[PDB]
């Protein structure tokens, strides 16, 4: 449950990423790959080689997802349902990944916003992810 | 833990620019803001209201000190972490009874931490490399569990 | 995140707690004290001793609020804000032990509603407990 | 990792009571289905695509059978669960790649599943006796990650 403050911060923070977010999406994905190995067999049909285009173009859509999921943080599951559909549903993605994920996009935050990384966003970030993690992995519909 | 000759070289020269007297106090400090129930086990610790009062307070600081003294010490012995860590488990398991997640937790926020230090330079091999030792430091730190 | 078949089982299952909402409440209690002994310690000045008062009072509390929970399923955040501040402001309880609580929780039910306790209802039953259990773990005033 | 001698005679003493045939396949079902996304690891099994489906699986029932037989045999040596499910730690743990939290979630369905069962006759001093077991196991099976 994300307060009238998290949200603020995570739109502020969040709206840095601005023309970055292929960048920022991308770089969390190869962090998530290089540093938990085991996240990869979910891509077995990706070329997962460093610089690979694939992950760039997937990165890019990881970061849109979640600059929609900001967009609208009152109603995630109602905008987010398409998505749930796809990691819940279909790929029946293993909780501890998103969490691997999740933490992964926090130090991409904090080697690229340094300012905008402070313990309060930082914390309101990490619930943020959370949510999204819970929404993504949940069967409700 | 497995580092490659590589892997070392890098987290070794990165290691080698921490700033001892802020990075641990940070970490901590991050970890009782951002899981907030870890604040439980520093009540002892004083002014712990809000994200400012955490991370500039003068305990919190220098025990997490103790704790960037803590990695240190594991940084020097990888090849041996339950043995360098056997003391430290028996306090955090059988006497403070730490969930072992959050173990894992601090060792992220230490990650982070780092990030948020050297920017740039904190690359996803570096990161990998780091990875793989908080994974061992928090795995030893968890011993007298398993 | 719950689907209406979750809610439809979980409103289904609870009702059928009914009048002895106080005594199932008592026993998970009960069951998590023995079972995770560390989850006392949030209870330093309570009788915790087996039969006690006090924990027949506590059990029939928190009883009562998964009951409350329960009508207003789809309002939990605003239902359940005081116990919010109660648990995660001021006892800043660890979510690892709402997750204890919530299966001692399933155990009381599974041994005293056999019939009741289904898969599907079992699997609704535990997302309900989870999604209470975050919202009770999060700061969001 | 630690029974008290009263805890193994109530264990000892319930588990003789347990059906070896159906328990283990309820535990294994009640897990696909509270927990959807362990229906990925097995993948071959066929129909898992709801409640019933899942629960009247064949290959369901007759791996749960395995599975309680691994458990059985960790209950008739409870002094030594690192060996007796050693060869199992290195299948989910290295081949397989489990994470070592569902570990933790199977052994409290098998919980629910004994309760459900046995009812007012899985009494909270049983139950905690239980609780060690499953730990342990759950412990055991993770010691290749350890
Ligand atoms: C904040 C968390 C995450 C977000 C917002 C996210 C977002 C997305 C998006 C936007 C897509 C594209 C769907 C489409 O339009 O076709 C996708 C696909 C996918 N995601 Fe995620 N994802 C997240 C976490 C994860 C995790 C943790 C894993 C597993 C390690 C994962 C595995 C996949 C896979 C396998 C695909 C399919 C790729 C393909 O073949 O096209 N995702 N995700
Ligand atoms: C996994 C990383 C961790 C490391 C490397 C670490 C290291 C340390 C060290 C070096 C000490 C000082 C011991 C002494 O002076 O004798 C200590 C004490 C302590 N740690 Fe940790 N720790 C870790 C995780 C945690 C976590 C997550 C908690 C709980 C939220 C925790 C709670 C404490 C407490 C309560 C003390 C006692 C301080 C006092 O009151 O004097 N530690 N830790
Ligand atoms: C199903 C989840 C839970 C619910 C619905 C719940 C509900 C409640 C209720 C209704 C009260 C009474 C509040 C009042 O007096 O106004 C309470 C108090 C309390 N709860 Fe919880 N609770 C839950 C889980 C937990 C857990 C997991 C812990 C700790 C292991 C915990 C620790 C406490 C404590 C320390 C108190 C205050 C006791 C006192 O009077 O000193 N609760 N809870
Ligand atoms: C914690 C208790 C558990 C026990 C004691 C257990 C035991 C077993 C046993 C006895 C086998 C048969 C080994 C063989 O003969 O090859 C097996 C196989 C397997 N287990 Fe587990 N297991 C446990 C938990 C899990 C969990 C949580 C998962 C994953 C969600 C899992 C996934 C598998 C898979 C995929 C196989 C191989 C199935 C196949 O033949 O395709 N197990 N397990
Ligand atoms: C608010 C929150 C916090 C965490 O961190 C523990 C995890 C999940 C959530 O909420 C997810 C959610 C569910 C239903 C509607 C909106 N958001
Ligand atoms: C739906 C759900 C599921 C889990 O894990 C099984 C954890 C949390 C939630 O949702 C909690 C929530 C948050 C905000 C509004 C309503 N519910």
């Amino acid at each position: 449950v994300l307060s009238p403050a998290d949200k603020t911060n995570v739109k502020a923070a969040w709206g840095k990423v601005g023309a970055h977010a292929g960048e920022y999406g991308a770089e969390a994905l190869e962090r998530m790959f290089l540093s938990f190995p085991t996240t990869k067999t979910y891509f077995p049909h990706f070329d997962l080689s460093h610089g690979s285009a694939q992950v760039k173009g997937h990165g890019k859509k990881v970061a849109d997802a979640l600059t929609n999921a900001v967009a609208h943080v009152d109603d995630m599951p109602n905008a987010l349902s398409a998505l749930s559909d796809l990691h819940a549903h279909k790929l029946r993605v293993d909780p501890v990944n998103f969490k691997l994920l999740s933490h992964c996009l926090l130090v991409t935050l904090a080697a690229h916003l340094p300012a905008e990384f402070t313990p309060a966003v930082h914390a309101s970030l990490d619930k943020f992810l959370a949510s999204v993690s819970t929404v993504l992995t949940s069967k409700y519909r | 833990v497995h580092l490659t000759p590589e892997e070392k070289s890098a987290v070794t020269a990165l290691w080698g620019k921490v700033n001892v007297d802020e990075v641990g106090g940070e970490a901590l400090g991050r970890l009782l803001v951002v899981y907030p129930w870890t604040q439980r086990f520093f009540e002892s610790f004083g002014d712990l209201s809000t994200p400012d009062a955490v991370m500039g307070n003068p305990k919190v600081k220098a025990h997490g000190k103790k704790v960037l003294g803590a990695f240190s010490d594991g940084l020097a012995h990888l090849d041996n972490l339950k043995g360098t860590f056997a003391t430290l488990s028996e306090l955090h398991c059988d006497k403070l009874h730490v969930d072992p997640e959050n173990f894992r937790l601090l060792g992220n926020v230490l990650v982070c931490v780092l990030a948020h230090h050297f920017g740039k330079e904190f690359t996803p091999p570096v990161q990998a490399a780091y990875q793989k030792v908080v994974a061992g430091v928090a795995n030893a730190l968890a011993h007298k569990y398993h």
